[PDB]
């Protein structure tokens, strides 16, 4: 379900 | 008339965000898989597009608004507009002279034979080329240049985007900014916003062969193998 | 007494493989994504263990026997193995002196400071070097050295592996090769058989700590995204 | 289903 796309548009 | 406080914020606000998220000296490539002149070129460029859709990301991560989108709908723009964004942001490093993206040095300078040989067609080369030309006659400026960037991720016809209301008001408050800027501050722009729209029509028809050439090359699994995660899961098709 | 033909034809058969994914000159090295010395040597073995992979996979394929197992049993196999078979070739390039694994030049030498930078631990590395000595110590003979790889790689006791009986035969009829050739053509050992065991044996401990670690950095896409399809695919636990 | 082993596997 997109891993790494969530992970980069958080922090 | 004369742009507004809130109106300039935006330009402020945009300015630093790509000034944050582009690299004027290149020193990043060297850390990219080397280039070598049968898609010989497809590593190092892989790892140039994958490292541009970080940057992009975070370019948009910083555009006013867009952090406030549901994470579902960053990602449906995200993923239908990143190539866009690369295409557009490429730009700033193409050149005239020697028809080339020249980045870093002589490494990093990308010929239209360079290009071929990561697995796209003139298909797609041939008008790609044509745009970044086009374009990089506008002599646009930083801001508008900026903004151009802004618009195009911010675009509500995407598909998967659900609050397809919101955004539209974003993009609206965008595009204006833009075609105020330029009526205050570009000098001969009388034509240049319809000009600049008309590129963001390009764009789809790029995002259009791209993606049909992406997927031939995505299904061949030799040469999956050689792009990046982000790219797979950007450039892929899940939903 | 003597080996045979038919125990003679698959020592030519597996040492000639081996040759084959095996590059003595290291030069395919300079085409991985630069070492730096934040897991900031990731990408760089990252590269180095996703083109051991292909290499190991190679070498499986030219394994007499092997090819005729069912793709699945084969995969079963390699990603069950294959981090063994990595361990185990890599000692072809391990130096005692300065106790790290020389290639190509002074750019592709790796000391277990480098290899610390790459998301694994002492927990990992004290043990791994261990057993890069101990074994390097064995002074194994090229034809030793290749069997025990094809050992390894045909246990039938690894998880998904559905033929456990033909296998376990092919294991068997390469083992008896590795006593036979020891005994005829090895002077002193005696012993070593029996040494050469206890080292599958700690191969499983090894796989065994490497997959907890692997597993922590995998869930981490800020670090996932590093890797390669082929490693994601292999030291995944897609089923 | 493991795309890339399967055709590093065949050939
Ligand atoms: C729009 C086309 C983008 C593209 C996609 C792919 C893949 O589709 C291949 C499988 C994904 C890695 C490979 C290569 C390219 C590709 C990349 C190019 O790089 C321009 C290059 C890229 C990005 C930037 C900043 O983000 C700069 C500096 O301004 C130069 C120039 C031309 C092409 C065709
Ligand atoms: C057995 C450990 C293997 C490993 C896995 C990983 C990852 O798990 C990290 C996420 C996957 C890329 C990163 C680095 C390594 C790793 C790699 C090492 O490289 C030895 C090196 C590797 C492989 C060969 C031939 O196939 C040679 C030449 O003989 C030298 C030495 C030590 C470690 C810890």
């Amino acid at each position: 379900r997109h891993k790494i796309l969530h992970r980069l548009l958080q922090e | 008339h004369m742009l507004s406080d809130e109106q300039m914020q935006i330009i402020n606000s945009l300015v630093e965000a790509h000034h944050k998220t582009y690299d004027d000296s290149y020193s990043d490539f060297v850390r990219f898989r080397p280039p070598v002149r049968r898609l010989s070129m497809l590593p190092h460029l892989a790892d140039l597009v994958s490292y541009s859709i970080q940057k992009v990301i975070g370019f948009a991560k910083m555009i006013p608004g867009f952090r406030d989108l549901t994470a579902e709908d960053q990602i449906a723009l995200l993923k239908s507009s990143a190539i866009e964004i690369i295409m557009l942001r490429s730009n700033q490093s193409f050149s005239l002279e020697d028809m080339s993206w020249s980045c870093g040095g002589p490494d990093f300078k990308y010929c239209i034979n360079d290009v071929t040989k990561a697995g796209h067609t003139l298909e797609l080369l041939e008008p790609l080329v044509k745009f970044q030309v086009g374009l990089k006659k506008l002599k646009l400026h930083e801001e508008e240049h900026v903004l151009l960037m802004a618009i195009c991720l911010l675009s509500p016809d995407r598909p998967g985007v659900q609050d397809h209301v919101r955004i539209e008001a974003l993009q609206d408050r965008l595009c204006d900014v833009l075609q105020a800027y330029i009526r205050i501050q570009h000098p001969g722009g009388r034509l240049l916003y319809a000009k600049m729209i008309q590129k963001l029509a390009d764009l789809r028809s790029l995002n259009e062969e791209h993606s049909k050439q992406y997927r031939s090359l995505s299904f061949q699994p030799e040469h999956s193998m050689q792009l990046t995660p982000l790219v797979l899961e950007v450039f892929g098709s899940e939903v």
